[PDB]
RNA sequence: UUGAGCCUUGAUGUGUAGGAUAGGUGGGAGGCUUUGAAGUGUGGACGCCAGUCUGCAUGGAGCCGACCUUGAAAUACCACC
């Protein structure tokens, strides 16, 4: 409805992307989380883009 | 071509502007009209490179090269104005930095006979040569001195010191050009130079401006920046006008003739559907209706402001009386025993035309001490409104804008008062959350409104009140501002509005001070310039 | 007048041969004058872009026909090497800053990588006629007696015009007609190897031979 | 009648500071003008209006580079644009 969709692209390099859900009024700013990156197995920074 | 695609910027809660995608360039000179707060300047700085969007991107090829007109003045007072003013030829100016670094350490080794020996050709094909004499004559043709214009940045007065940075934008021989809000507070023979010269030169400028004049003598085309998309059309500044007027007005005679012939299908509908022996007589109508489907309306970001000036307590005879006015810092008084007595409800349009003391004297007035007047008086009730041309200091502080706006909250104004005068701004709650120093020039001017709304002064004092303000917010100012009974005194440095708002004319002339009774009207008669 | 009489006597559109181009330029050679003729081909380049641009420089194989006081600004064992070169200058700090001061120009500039006075002391002067070394033109090399040959051997540079066309001298008028041919020849060639990678379309668009007097005509 | 493009030909592209409305190269530095001049007899076009371009010639056989202040040099002249 008004929350719609985003992905967080890694910033390890590769191609890797979790996917979310963002309410995009209430926050217009990126989003900044360290998640796990399956393809070189570390946990590095994942921020958003589409 | 310089192409942008889907960049879809959003500032807080609501996007300027959305998934705009559309190329730029070809040699053409593009107007970039829209409302004061509708994000042109963001769409600018991201069309330019500086900030990223927040979707979409921006591709320039990476050979021809953006010239941008930055408003960040003494940001180069550490060094002089003759290379402050090619420096924004960025790729022969690190060529400088090479080579006056790498000379000081002793000695040219065998690094040096290859890494600054052939340095120097990019100087030759920078034409780094032809740099200063080719800016020399581009400053002297702004009008910063004639040939003074040397030494510290912080020599050159602050007045007018930003005709440098102007200066600084055209002289690369850039093919982009992005002049930003290039002749705000700019008097008007500078103004025609600048007419005249960027047409003569063949780039591709992108410029941002509200007068009429400017756009007409230097466009091509126009883009908007009007229902969050921009379209462009070809012309001038009347032909958009025309334009957009009549495309919009045909829209809406279209959506008159869909809701018509949507509300006359709808009643039989209403009227049948439900009939026992005639039910099956309104679904040749209930699936007609669904194919008409009037098109999206999207609000105008227009608007007009509904401001209102109200006095708390009004006064009578003598405003003020000033006497003994004299007051010079370098080049000795600008206005020599100026006397002036105003009576309540008089209103002064005191022009002064790039540097007389036009600002000052009202910085005296309200209150700027040590001058030789010692027989500046005030009214006793009085409570004064002061606008500045100066809107940075009152907001380089990390307060939001309402909370801002509630340091005068008067004995008997609560949040609902103190939201409503800006919501009365067309300001939304959607924006009561953001700090202060975020906000455009017009903006920022029109918060001060908001702000001397508050104070409900006796007294007004304007100095160029009107500066990147869009139409609108000068004609709610023209038609709000007539109807205030206090006293007022400005200086509007343009001339339709001092010629329809002067009631008595003071003008500091270089040398002496004028004074006339009778509008702009009277007195560009008297004077014989029509 | 003269270039009213032949206007005429030249056609411009035609295209003449190598040869019959040059014998035309020795018979319409009139003014007393040792008139060191030349050639301008327009190599197909865009000037916008730096990396298209072709600064050269190259040896003829016959010679221009006159020398250059190339002027040696080294010093230490660099300035020390060139002065049994039989050149025309000596490379010191004091003789360049100084020296140089009032002096007009040389020929060339030495390659001085050794010493650190013939840096920048060129100035509006040294700079403005592009008398400055350079690595790609070869003025700035270790090798100053090597060099040598280059400056006395007619060591012809050429650079691009704003436009993309690059004239120099191939000879004079004395010179015989099968020695400015493979003088061109040489030129032409160098050109060709110099091409730089992104040069799209026809690079030599156009090889007008002229003299300084005389009339322009191409060859191919 | 006129648009679009091309070859050719010819004009125009000054502040300062300098003789003076110098486009970049760079060939050269002594060449242009008397199968009829610098200046004079005299129109119109352009123009930041100070000045350039232009029928011929009674008379006509003499003007411009070196110096110079400039980032740079000069219709001394041609070239490719
Ligand atoms: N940091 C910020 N957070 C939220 N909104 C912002 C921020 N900075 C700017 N904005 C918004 O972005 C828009 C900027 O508009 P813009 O600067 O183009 O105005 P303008 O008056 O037309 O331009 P200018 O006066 O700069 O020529 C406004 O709506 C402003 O509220
Ligand atoms: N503090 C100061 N120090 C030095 N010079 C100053 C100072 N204040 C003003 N001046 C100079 O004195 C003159 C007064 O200019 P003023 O500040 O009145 O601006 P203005 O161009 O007349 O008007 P406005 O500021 O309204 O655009 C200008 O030449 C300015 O440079
Ligand atoms: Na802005
Ligand atoms: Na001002």
């Amino acid at each position: 409805g008004i929350r719609e969709k985003i992905k967080l692209v890694s910033s390890a390099g590769t191609g890797h992307f979790y996917t979310t859900t963002k309410n995009k009024r209430t926050k217009p700013e990126k989003l900044e989380l360290k998640k796990f990156d399956p393809v070189v197995r570390q946990h590095v920074i994942y921020k958003e883009a589409k | 071509m310089l192409v942008s695609s889907n960049v879809t910027m959003q500032f807080g809660s609501k996007p300027l502007f959305e998934n705009i995608s559309v190329k730029f360039g070809g040699g053409n000179r593009y107007g970039l009209i829209g409302a004061n707060g509708s994000g042109k300047s963001t769409f600018m700085k991201i069309l330019g490179g500086d900030l990223e969007p927040t979707l979409g991107n921006v591709s320039l090829d990476p050979n021809e090269r953006i010239g941008k007109l930055r408003q960040d003045q003494f940001a180069f007072e550490e060094f002089t104005v003759l290379d402050t003013v090619i420096m924004g030829h960025k790729e022969l100016w690190e060529v400088k930095q090479e080579r006056d670094r790498i000379y000081a350490l002793p000695e040219m080794s065998e690094e040096d006979g290859y890494k600054v020996a052939d340095l120097e050709v990019k100087y030759g094909e920078m034409d780094g040569y032809s740099a200063e004499a080719r800016a020399g004559e581009l400053l002297l043709g702004v009008g910063i001195p004639v040939e003074q214009h040397y030494g510290p940045m912080s020599e050159v007065a602050p007045g007018w010191k930003l005709r440098v940075l102007l200066a600084q934008a055209l002289f690369a021989d850039p093919d982009i050009l992005l002049l930003d809000q290039p002749t705000n507070n700019l008097d008007i023979d500078t103004i025609r130079w600048l007419e005249q010269v960027l047409n003569e030169r063949d780039s591709t400028m992108i410029i941002i401006s509200h007068d009429r004049h400017f756009l007409n003598m230097v466009c091509t085309h126009m883009a908007d920046l009007d229902y969050g998309e921009l379209r462009v059309y070809p012309g001038n500044y009347d032909e958009y006008m025309t334009a957009a007027t009549q495309a919009r007005e045909r829209l809406l005679a279209d959506n008159a003739k869909k809701k018509a012939q949507i509300a006359e299908l709808q009643s039989f509908v209403s009227r049948f559907s439900a009939n026992a022996s005639k039910s099956r007589q309104a679904t040749s109508r209930a699936r007609q209706i669904d194919k008409i489907k009037l098109e999206e309306v999207k609000a105008s970001s227009r608007q007009n402001p509904f401001i209102r000036f109200e006095q708390d307590k009004k006064l009578f005879r003598n405003a003020l009386e000033v006497e003994g006015l004299t007051k010079g810092f370098d080049n000795g008084p600008l206005f020599k025993n100026l006397n002036l007595l105003l009576e309540v409800g008089e209103k002064l349009a005191v022009l002064g035309t790039n540097g007389v003391g036009k600002s000052t004297l009202l910085k005296t007035l309200v209150g700027d001490l040590q001058p030789d007047s010692g027989t500046v008086k005030w009214s006793e009730n009085a409570r004064i409104g002061y606008y500045a041309q100066d809107h940075e200091y009152e907001f380089e502080n990390d307060l939001t804008v309402f909370e801002w706006m509630s340091q005068w909250k008067q004995e008997g104004d609560d949040e609902q008062a103190v939201r409503s005068i800006l919501g009365r701004l067309l300001f939304s709650q959607d924006d009561i959350k953001k700090p202060a120093k975020v906000l455009s020039g017009g903006e920022k001017g029109r918060m001060l409104f908001g702000k001397l709304m508050m104070q409900k002064p006796n007294i007004l004092i304007m100095d160029q009140p009107t500066n990147h303000l869009d139409m609108e917010s000068i004609e709610s100012l023209n038609m709000a501002l007539e109807l205030y009974q206090g006293t007022l005194i400005f200086v509007s440095h343009d001339r339709e509005f001092v010629s329809s708002l002067a009631t008595r004319i003071l003008e500091i002339t270089p040398e002496r001070v004028i004074d006339f009774s009778g509008n702009y009207e009277d007195y560009l008669r008297s004077k014989g310039i029509e | 007048k003269r270039m009213r009489v032949i206007r005429e006597k030249v056609d411009a559109t035609k295209q003449y041969d190598i040869n019959e181009a040059i014998a035309l330029l020795k018979e319409l050679a009139t003014a007393k004058f040792v008139e060191s003729v030349d050639v301008a081909v327009n190599l197909g380049i865009d000037a916008r872009k730096s990396d298209q641009n072709v600064r050269g420089a190259t040896v003829l194989p016959h010679g221009t026909g006159r020398s250059v006081r190339v002027a040696v600004f080294t010093q230490g064992a660099n300035a020390e090497a060139a002065k049994a070169a039989g050149a025309e200058l000596v490379g010191m700090e004091d003789l360049a800053d100084q020296i140089k001061k009032g002096e007009m120009n040389f020929d060339v500039v030495i390659a001085s990588p050794d010493a650190m006075r013939v840096v920048g002391q060129l100035g509006q002067v040294l700079g403005p006629r592009g008398l400055m070394p350079n690595p790609k033109v070869g003025t700035v090399t270790p090798n100053v007696a090597e060099a040598v040959k280059n400056a006395k051997a007619g060591q012809v540079r050429y650079r691009n015009d704003k436009n993309g066309i690059i004239h120099t001298t191939i000879g004079k008028v004395d010179f015989d007609a099968d020695k400015l041919k493979e003088n061109l020849e040489a030129l032409l060639v160098a050109l060709k190897k110099a091409k730089p990678t992104q040069a799209k379309g026809v690079y030599i668009k156009k090889v007008s031979i002229s003299t300084t007097m005389g009339a322009g005509v191409a060859v191919d």
